[PDB]
RNA sequence: UGAUAUGAACCGUUAUAACCGGCGAUUUCCGAAUGGGGAAACCCAGUGUGUUUCGACACACUAUCAUUAACUGAAUCCAUAGGUUAAUGAGGCGAACCGGGGGAACUGAAACAUCUAAGUACCCCGAGGAAAAGAAAUCAACCGAGAUUCCCCCAGUAGCGGCGAGCGAACGGGGAGCAGCCCAGAGCCUGAAUCAGUGUGUGUGUUAGUGGAAGCGUCUGGAAAGGCGCGCGAUACAGGGUGACAGCCCCGUACACAAAAAUGCACAUGCUGUGAGCUCGAUGAGUAGGGCGGGAGGUAUCCUGUCUGAAUAUGGGGGGACCAUCCUCCAAGGCUAAAUACUCCUGACUGACCGAUAGUGAACCAGUACCGUGAGGGAAAGGCGAAAAGAACCCCGGCGAGGGGAGUGAAAAAG
RNA sequence: CUGCGAAGGUGUGCUGUGAGGCAUGCUGGAGGUAUCAGAAGUGCGAAUGCUGACAUAAGUAACGAUAAAGCGGGUGAAAAGCCCGCUCGCCGGAAGACCAAGGGUUCCUGUCCAACGUUAAUCGGGGCAGGGUGAGUCGACCCCUAAGGCGAGGCCGAAAGGCGUA
């Protein structure tokens, strides 16, 4: 099986930026860079496990990613 | 196999401040060493809005050559140059003209 | 440390390489990037912590 | 572009001989680009 | 913790820092690119197995040509061709020299174009690490010599050409080199020597190095390597950096020394394999001669399309032919050390060649900027100081540039 | 010989018929030179000789609606044309806007700006940097079908190909 390290893949790095700022503050909402292809599902299944949260919704040259966090957040 | 080291009482054979003695504090890749005491400049210290404003006039310690400077024999009261020699399998250091070990 | 893990089974090693990963390897570089992270050393170490315990699975495993 | 490719580029050097000894001569005088593209 | 390039965050201090050398893992996209295609760094692959998630994940193999093996097998009964699978090998790029297959102009002449330039420039294929050649159907007309190539004499000779410009030898002598075998096919006798491949041990060598003596002081000067007076050393005053021209402030040279692993050059030993003497045949069993066409031209010698058929140490061929006198010489399979050739890369050494419009195009972030569809040709630009602490504060001005003070430095006719 | 100051360069003086050399001041601050010889990429007024060096010509594009301009304020080295406030004149069943096709970083923020041998531009779409395109129920792609096109057999034709079913 290789669903893991391609989870482990496809967050490439955070978006820093005063909207990513901002909708972090007020829809606990984190923006952050993902692979060219980076299905939703991938995205949504890589933040589960790496950064052990819960996620609302996921909805996305590179890809950017606005993952929505339940009310209990971490980072 | 560097005869300067990082500590080490040294005094200075040339320059303007020659058999003055001090302790070297670092040496530089290019054969240089820094002692602090003796090789006094007056840098004019560009202020800078940072959080370090000194400004001024800073008395920094310009680097010397090594060959400038010997390792003081420190019982001889003269400098005396410095070889190496193996004993029980460790390289050290030892002086010459009555060649004791440091 | 080099040797610490040299003689771990490659069950344990892998978690060990798994937890550099997940811990202290992404959170670093959240915190580096949003500008928290005032000592850069760590990730240099972490990188490096990594590709130790890497080469071990390889080395191991298999050949 | 596509004209430019198509009769300058690395696939239509290599096609002929000649063109091949074109790309070792560039190697050769170690030009940086090697071709066009 | 590369440099440009300061600082901060880290690692190391009685043996896992960095750097150098050797042995491994890993090595994506693009380029001989092997699954296909196209406009080189762009998209798209198929099959089988495991994957805690039955929408997955990861990796190997698979092109064409040649050889070998296995399965199937025509047209036209069997054979054979084609097709499938597995293993091995071949393919591309980068100097010089040499070999094989082909092939020019300009420069030359008072116009018989051929002869010279020229078996050259350039282009194509393959191998070696030197290549080709390399142990006589050869020289000498009966003194002798004995493999090939290159250099130095004979020799700008003897010859050859509208005997005009040009091109251009052998034999003999003097050196380096001076080590040759097997197959046209066998009877008898064998762990019989040497040589090869695969290992170990000893000696030596290559790819990071260690130890390593020896000048103190004074005058001018901001600063001393040189001057004056006074020593030691010399197997070492070879060179460069080192505040002004340094043996003895240092880094080094000569002499004496080192090897975990890998590799190269001599021996011995263990295993496997190839292999000596005493004798008997043959002298390449469709290999000539003759006939026809072309090149080196009515024509000596060499190579071959097709159609026949005897020999060869017994016997067959050559420059002053004569019982094809005599002597010498054996003609259509490979291999053949070394002398002779060549320098794109490393280390050491050499220098009356060169010193920034020089030398290679580049002493340098120059195989660049720039010009062109592409190929190709191909710039300008070197030096402040021992240490850049590089400029606090104040004045004019625009919170610049530039200029005038102060401070640092021996010097600011070094800003 | 040599830091009480080398060579080169800029002046003066002496010597030889001519090429020059020796002795200095100033500038400059790091090595230089004679006699007896040898080795040649060694001396310059022109070859349309070569590269910069007194020179006669200055970096910012839209002159093609007979609906209408002018006054004020702010910014600027510049104001008949931009922004803000007060009017008039057109369109107003579109000279609005939202989709398809076509077009595919031009639309959103800070800027090369005291200007060569006297260059005097009414446009904040320019070259070089930073951001936005967020989806179960917007739509397409995914499933089935006609025409057109393509496609192992059969039907038409001595083969193949075409027509044609799955």
């Amino acid at each position: 099986m290789i669903r893991e390290e391609r989870l482990l893949k496809v967050l490439r790095a955070p978006h820093v930026s005063e909207k990513a700022s901002t909708a972090m503050e007020k829809s606990n909402t984190i923006v952050l860079k993902v692979a060219k292809d980076a299905t939703k599902a991938e995205i949504k299944a890589a933040v589960q496990k790496l950064f052990e949260v819960e996620v609302e919704v996921v909805n996305t040259d590179w890809k950017k990613a606005y993952v929505t966090l339940k009310e209990g957040q971490n980072l | 196999a560097a005869k300067i080291r990082r500590d080490d009482e040294v005094i200075v054979l040339t320059g303007k401040d020659k058999g003055k003695r001090g302790k070297v504090k670092n040496v530089l890749s290019s054969g240089k060493v820094i002692v602090e005491g003796i090789n006094l400049v007056k840098k004019h210290q560009k202020p800078v809005p940072a959080l370090n404003q000194p400004g001024g006039i800073v008395e920094k310690e310009a680097a010397i050559q090594v060959s400038n400077v010997a390792i003081f024999n420190a019982a001889t009261g003269k400098a005396d140059r410095v070889g190496f020699r193996f004993e029980d399998g460790k390289k050290v250091r030892f002086f010459k003209s009555n060649s004791e070990t440091i | 440390m080099k040797a610490k893990e040299l003689r771990e089974k490659s069950v344990e090693e892998l978690n060990t390489e798994l937890l550099n990963l997940l811990r202290e390897q992404f959170n670093l570089r959240m915190q580096a990037a949003s500008g928290q992270l005032q000592q850069s050393h760590l990730l240099k170490q972490v990188r490096r912590d990594v590709a130790r315990v890497k080469t071990l699975l390889n080395e191991k495993a298999g050949a | 572009v596509l004209k430019r490719n198509r009769s300058h580029g690395f696939r239509a050097r290599m096609a002929t001989k000649n063109g091949r000894q074109v790309l070792a001569r560039r190697r050769a005088k170690g030009r940086a680009r090697l071709t066009v593209s």
